């Protein structure tokens, strides 16, 4: 869910 | 993308 | 020897109830390794919303 926010 | 996310979060 | 035979038979029968209640809890550890695969299904769901 932090790779969602970071890669977005 | 939101609706299929909330279906996999469900 | 019959009071002694009544003792060690009860202690061995109590240990037999252990060895089969342990196995039904070893069959419960085989479910906690699926609550693992469901916590990895939440990793894969947060990775689905990542990738999407």
């Amino acid at each position: 869910r932090l790779q969602d926010e970071i890669q977005n | 993308a939101n609706r299929n996310n909330d279906a996999l979060r469900q | 020897a019959k009071q002694e035979s009544t003792e060690y038979r009860r202690q061995v029968q109590s240990l037999t109830c252990e060895v089969d209640a342990l196995k039904g809890t070893n069959e419960s550890l085989e479910r906690q390794m699926r609550e693992m695969e469901e916590n990895f299904a939440v990793e894969a769901a947060n990775y689905q919303d990542t990738i999407g």
